[PDB]
């Protein structure tokens, strides 16, 4: 009955916005906000509130706005604004009362209830009541809540309320017991009252029953004084775990307080007060504080805080540094540890050692914060480097284990190595000179490298950026020997399951011409080859088989030495990788791009040294003679005439004539003609005639591709399905399937000529991202995620992609609704051609009318409505879009530092079951898309007509920016991190190849793009010298990915109107 | 056709320049202008040839020879030609550019090449000729407005409102005052500080006239220095009393129901030498003659298939 309740909504949602879509109207504006509360969809319907006030100003004085957006700060100083300019107006006070009321301001709240007490108005009377008795309630005053309860109704679950509480007090418990379950049936039957179109009020229902629960618990605490533990146990369990918003838990503690006093719960305030700060009630985490400490707001300013409660002091010195006095606060911790390490020293009788050991750990979370503060206050240079290397290395004692000590101190170490490097490079623009630079780097990098070693031993599960770090020294010291010791230690101590985030970084580095580092790296490799090899044969496997002999050479030996050890699997994974690069591009297939190729350079560039480099490699391939039934056919039916074609060519060589070479191409031509009539004949592929061996296999000792992880038994190739369908593309990729040892099938896509090595970083990037996403406890609340892929490369040119279930791309769907819908496909385009035949060389102001003309004669709809279509019933419908509007932002800020280009609607697709959207191929990343010579992408992500439309309406003011800036400020937190992964495959060798692109030495290149990135994260991508907060950079991006002034710039082929 | 005392061309998307005899609609001649839109029309001072500014070229049809071709083509310069201008004398021509420049040909000589170059970082949409012959202002699409002397080859810049595209700019006969228009729909109108002959040259700030919600595509000073014309994409010619600054005359082509999806913008404006009337460019494929009092619609002058986007108009004797 329930679940059939939110369904009539979900159904009315859909017309009530259907109708807003004829025409924006307060009715339906009001009806809007109200049924998607109902339908507990508090953002999207905050959303609309947006919409309510950036069009109609109309509910009026902009305080009765910052009260319905729950901003009571911003609301109380506009109501005194508008109190102070007005005149008395009742309804004024009750608002400026509300938002002290919500502030916790009970001060106030009780004063401006007395003060003002002529309040004729009855009304005004009846509501002055409710407040003014929870006012009273937070400052002691028993007589001035009775006396304001005595003006509560014992009608109203709030008037029997405050009589339990004022019993409770004065010990009458019978009178209390009775008051709660008239409470309970006056709020049960008022939520009953208001079906559904009510506020926060059912959410803070639940903050009314916690209280009368935990109301009858202070009961308990009264009578039976064997709960003293019991019930403070649950109170203090229910509060970590527990997660209201600030107002809520004052109001809960208050409960807390008729029995147990703040000096005896301390950790319990001290938590809440934690909490006020995080969420940036700064002035209210104070006043906590200054109870605790039950000294002044440190009124007198000049004087030292007092360390009579180390563990508050140290809350407050950092809620002074969160809050404006900063150097002042950086002060009171230099001495404040000063004052704590004689407190131990001393102090120390030895009867108290768990007292010494909290004292010294909150010792090293105060040299923490000094030597970060220190940082912020100074920056890096020659006068503080050594000083917060003291304070970490300080801190690092005082804990010996914590991540965090650990972690700081090498950063410092690693950024001390980089703020010298980066000082030489400065010297150098403009002998003794790299002596002591040898010196210097030599000095720091070494505990460098210890540091992140210690780091990382103590996250374990949680270190990517660490590991990636030890890589970054381990690569880049062309090893001293110092260094080289310190990382063979490191090794030796760190456990092997670490590397494996991490394998691909290394095997980019298999073949390294420094010595001192190969060595380590092969030792290391083969060892994590001894425990979990699968996590390293296709790495290996693909490196085995490389034109650069360095690496197929050492990628050999790691496997011969897999060998002494997992021969059959090295053996299997051998084969299974050959056979699937064979079945990638069939021979008649490479013949074809290779004579399209060899044409060019001919017949349309006077090339045949070029030429002849183009085809002899493909000779050369079937000289080997040809090895499946397929590789025979052809040899047929095709290799008498290109064997004597070559014949020609090398009778050309010799004579030097062009008859020679012109029976070749006679000869040439024949065969093109021949193959690439059969070509669109490829739409299927048995394993029988392409390749018999991979339908041999039968149960197998290797695992399905990307499948394998520790924790999780090892699923094998138990058999390789017979048929592989060809997706007809440009590069007709097969979808291959395999038969599990577990059962379940796996589908993949075996591509042929795209080297998938990138998109394989990318998912790491995304893997990090997502983590990221888990923990941040918001993101976490919504599910927010990305989706990624498992992508094995086998050569570079092909390899293989995880096939996600449930998918059409954008267009497919689109393309299907307006054939459906009897609409011409190509419209848009069709209509701005019709109206100007040169489209692409008009002036932009030209073009955005084309395009607008274009825009305004097709439908927005089609995505929106095949998606309403599409649904099997509302709530189904609903969750799908709130699902979809999520994940396309997600993507929309991920997109964005990673420089994402190329969206267009055959690269992004959507789950038809959750209704979250995927983006595929990653090869335009980092600015390139946008820095291309011909039709260079303007926009930041594709955020474009149809994409908007299916969301809600009042769409980007709802859940789309509000899931933007969540994302976005994940990330800039996590600024580190994500720069980790990204400059370890910008700087990686062997990737480096796709910002030489920029013609159609790197390491200036590669430093910009990286510049760029941390632009990205720091809010500095616009304007150079602003410092943009994350919802101004968001509102900045969603107008460029909106300007039709940049799409209509856009390749028509990415279709700017989709 | 240059022999008629009134030239009137258009221009446009239909790889045509029409001609018409002002007075009836009857299109005269039309010439062959293939492979590209024209983004600008102007006739020589001279009224012996028009120039025919498009993407990457300038071909320049002849008014005399009543027939042939382009007498002469300019190459060489990659993305638009956005603004032509002639200096009185004969043998100057400027030009802005989607490539940022702006730059003085040599029309009594041989070479692509041009004269002089004037580069800028964003691209020029329009170039007018200071009446002094001395000074050429230069409109960009970051929102600055620059003055080449051409004698002093110092270049001085003012932006006004902008971070904003300056779409054009245009100053009265008489030199008393100059007009910027830009995306945002304001026109910005400045005082001359008649420097002139041992040159200063300085601009006063006026007003700004919040002209149009859409964009605005040009502006233009009758010869009267009486009246300011504003079109723009909110399909409208705005003209404005120089005098109050207020809105005299307003001509548009706005459907007649708001469910008509717009149907043409108001692309460019020419006042007749007397500013009695005005001709107007539109992307309903059409060229309009209104009375600037009325706001009468004294004609139509249909004939291009496809938009248009330029006119150019010609009184002399
Ligand atoms: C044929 C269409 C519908 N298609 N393209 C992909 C695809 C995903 C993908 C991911 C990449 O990282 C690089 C290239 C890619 N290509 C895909 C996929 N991964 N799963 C299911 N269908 C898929």
């Amino acid at each position: 009955e329930r679940a059939a309740k939110c369904r009539a909504y979900a159904k009315a949602l859909h017309y009530k916005e259907l109708e807003f879509q004829k025409g924006p109207t307060p009715a339906i504006l009001e009806s809007l906000i109200s049924i998607n509360n109902k339908l507990q969809q508090p953002e999207a319907a905050a959303g609309v509130l947006e919409y309510a006030m950036k069009h109609f100003g109309e509910l009026e004085i902009q305080a009765t706005w910052y009260e319905k957006l729950h901003e009571w700060e911003d609301a109380l100083v506009a109501y005194d604004k508008k109190m102070d300019t007005n005149k008395d107006d009742p309804e004024l006070m009750l608002g400026r009362m509300r938002c002290l009321e919500a502030l916790g301001e009970w001060g106030q709240l009780h004063q401006q209830c007395c003060e003002k007490w002529t309040l004729v108005n009855d009304e005004t009377q009846a509501k002055m009541a409710r407040m003014a008795a929870a006012a009273a309630w937070g400052l002691g005053q028993w007589d001035s809540m009775e006396e304001y309860t005595c003006m509560i109704p014992r009608d109203t679950h709030d008037g029997a309320f405050y009589r339990a509480v004022l019993a409770l007090h004065q010990d009458l418990f019978s009178l209390a017991q009775q008051c709660i379950d008239k409470a309970r049936d006056l709020l049960d039957a008022e939520l009953t009252a208001m079906a559904g179109e009510s506020y926060s009020r059912a959410y803070g229902a639940m903050v009314s029953c916690h209280m009368l629960s935990e109301l009858e618990e202070v009961i308990q605490y009264k009578l039976v004084p064997e709960r003293r533990e019991i019930i403070r146990q649950i109170w203090w369990e229910r509060l970590q775990g527990c997660q209201r918003i600030v107002e809520d838990w004052q109001k809960i503690l208050m409960v807390r307080s008729l029995v147990v006093s703040p000096h005896e719960d301390m950790r319990t305030w001290l938590k809440y007060a934690s909490l006020c700060g995080k969420s940036g009630r700064l002035a209210l985490a104070h006043k906590t504080l200054v109870l605790l400490l039950g000294v002044d707001p440190s009124r007198q300013l000049d004087h030292p805080l007092p360390t009579v409660h180390p563990q508050v002091t140290y809350a407050y010195m950092k809620n002074m540094w969160k809050s404006a006095r900063k150097i002042d606060a950086f002060q009171h911790m230099q001495h404040f540890v000063q004052t704590m390490q004689q407190q131990a020293q001393h102090a120390i009788a030895t009867e108290d050692q768990q007292h010494k050991q909290e004292l010294h750990k909150l010792m090293a979370r105060c040299f923490l914060k000094l030597g970060e503060w220190q940082l912020n206050l100074q920056g890096i240079n020659e006068s503080t480097i050594p000083k917060v290397l003291q304070y970490y290395s300080a801190a690092t004692e005082h804990d010996r284990s914590w991540y965090k000590a650990w972690h700081a101190w090498a950063v410092m170490n690693f950024e001390a190595v980089l703020h010298y490097k980066h000082q030489n490079q400065a010297r150098d623009e403009k002998k003794k000179v790299t002596e002591d630079l040898s010196k210097t780097l030599l000095m720091y990098t070494v505990p460098a490298v210890q540091g992140f070693f210690r780091s990382i031993s103590l996250s374990r599960g949680n270190n990517l950026q660490d590991t990636l770090r030890v890589l970054t020294l381990w690569f880049d010291y062309g090893h001293w020997p110092d260094v080289n010791e310190a990382l063979v230690e490191g090794v030796k101590a760190i456990q092997i399951d670490t590397w494996l985030q991490v394998i691909p970084q290394l095997i980019a580095r298999i073949d390294t011409p420094r010595p001192l580092v190969g060595r380590l790296i092969h030792q290391l490799l083969t060892d994590i080859g001894r425990y979990h090899p699968q996590a390293l044969i296709y790495p290996l496997t693909v490196a085995s088989k490389s034109t650069t002999t360095a690496r197929h050479n050492a990628a050999n030996k790691i496997l011969k030495n897999m060998c002494e050890h997992s021969n059959t699997l090295v053996q299997q994974a051998m084969m299974v990788s050959e056979e699937l690069i064979r079945v990638a591009i069939l021979w008649h297939e490479m013949w074809h791009e290779g004579l399209e190729e060899a044409s060019r350079l001919y017949f349309g560039e006077r090339n045949v040294k070029g030429m002849f480099e183009v085809l002899e490699p493909l000779h050369a391939m079937m000289e080997r003679g040809p090895q499946t039934l397929k590789e025979t056919s052809f040899n047929q039916a095709y290799g008498r005439d290109l064997m004597e074609a070559q014949e020609w060519c090398r009778k050309y060589m010799k004579s030097g004539n062009v008859k020679d070479l012109t029976q070749a191409w006679d000869l040439y031509y024949h065969v093109f003609r021949r193959i690439s009539k059969q070509l669109p004949q490829l739409t299927s592929l048995e394993l029988q005639y392409v390749s018999p061996k991979l339908l041999m296999c039968r149960d197998l000792e290797l695992a399905v591709p990307g499948t394998y992880d520790p924790n999780q038994p090892i699923i094998r190739i138990q058999s390789i399905a017979p048929s592989l369908q060809v997706i007809t593309s440009k590069q007709r990729p097969r979808k291959l399937t395999l038969m599990g040892s577990n059962g379940h099938e796996f589908v993949f896509l075996l591509k042929g000529h795209e080297d998938l090595r990138q998109d394989e970083r990318v998912m790491q990037l995304f893997g990090l991202v997502n983590t990221l996403l888990a923990n941040d406890p918001t993101s976490l609340r919504k599910n927010l995620s990305i989706q990624r892929y498992a992508v094995i490369p086998l050569s570079t040119n092909s390899g293989l992609i995880g096939w996600v279930p449930h998918c059409d791309t954008l267009h497919a769907l689109i393309r299907d609704y307006r054939e459906k819908k009897k609409i011409l496909l190509n419209i848009e385009h069709r209509i701005m051609l019709r109206m100007a035949p040169d489209y692409d060389h008009l002036t932009l102001m030209q073009k955005v009318e084309v395009f607008e003309h274009a825009v305004n004669n097709t439908a927005g709809d089609d995505l929106a409505k095949l998606l309403w279509l599409k649904s099997p019933s509302s709530e189904v419908w609903f969750d799908r879009r709130t699902n979809y509007t999520r994940s396309l932002a997600v993507m929309s800020m991920v997109g964005y530092i990673l420089g994402l280009g190329d969206r267009h609607p055959s690269n992004l697709m959507l789950d038809r079951l959750s209704g979250k959207i995927l983006h595929i191929d990653f090869g335009d990343c980092f600015e390139v898309a946008m820095t291309r010579e011909k039709f260079p992408e303007k926009i930041p992500f594709r955020l474009t007509r149809m994409l908007t439309n299916a969301m809600e309406v009042t769409g980007l003011d709802g859940n789309y920016r509000i899931t933007c800036h969540t994302v976005m400020e994940v990330l800039r937190e996590h600024k580190d991190s994500v720069m980790a992964v990204l400059e370890a495959f910008v700087y990686d060798p062997l990737l480096n190849w796709r910002l030489m692109d920029t013609n159609t030495a790197l390491n200036k290149k590669a430093i910009q793009i990286i510049n760029r990135v941390r632009d990205k994260l720091t809010g500095r991508d616009f304007s150079h010298d602003d410092t943009l907060d994350v919802p101004t950079q968001v509102e900045l991006l969603i107008k460029q990915a909106t300007s039709h002034e940049n799409l209509c710039q856009c390749y028509i082929g990415w279709c700017p109107f989709w | 056709v240059g022999s008629d005392p009134v030239i009137l061309a258009t221009a446009g998307y239909d790889h045509t320049v029409r001609f018409w005899q002002a007075h009836s609609g009857i299109c005269t001649r039309t010439v062959q202008h293939q492979d590209s839109q024209v983004n600008a029309l102007e006739v020589t001072p001279d009224r012996s040839m028009i120039a025919a500014a498009g993407y990457q070229h300038i071909r320049m049809y002849d008014l005399n020879s009543n027939n042939p071709n382009p007498i002469i083509s300019y190459d060489g310069v990659n993305k638009n030609i956005a603004s032509v201008g002639f200096h009185e004398d004969g043998r100057w021509m400027y030009t802005g550019g989607e490539d940022c420049t702006a730059r003085i040909w040599d029309l009594r000589s041989r070479n692509l090449q041009c004269q002089r170059i004037f580069q800028v970082n964003a691209p020029i949409n329009c170039v007018c000729l200071h009446p002094n012959q001395a000074e050429l202002i230069v409109g960009d699409q970051s929102g600055a407005i620059h003055i080449w002397d051409l004698k002093t080859d110092h270049n001085e810049q003012l932006i006004p409102e902008p971070e904003v595209s300056i779409t054009s700019a245009h100053i009265d006969p008489d030199a008393s005052y100059m007009a910027a228009v830009n995306s945002t729909g304001n026109c910005y109108v400045w005082n001359l500080t008649g420097g002139i002959g041992d040159e200063v040259t300085q601009l006063i700030p006026k007003t700004k006239i919040p002209a149009h919600t859409r964009y605005a595509l040009q502006c233009r000073f009758s010869p009267d220095s009486t009246l300011l014309a504003t079109c723009s994409a909110d399909q409208t010619c705005k003209i404005w009393r120089t005098s109050n600054f207020s809105l005299m005359t307003e001509l548009s082509i706005k459907s007649g129901n708001p469910g008509e999806s717009s149907r043409g913008w108001m692309w460019g404006c020419a006042f007749s030498g007397d500013s009695q009337y005005i001709v107007t460019a539109s992307s309903d494929n059409l060229a309009r003659l209104w009375c600037v009092e009325t706001g009468e619609i004294k004609r139509e002058y249909g004939g291009h298939q496809k938009a248009v986007v330029c006119l150019a108009f010609n009184d002399s004797v």
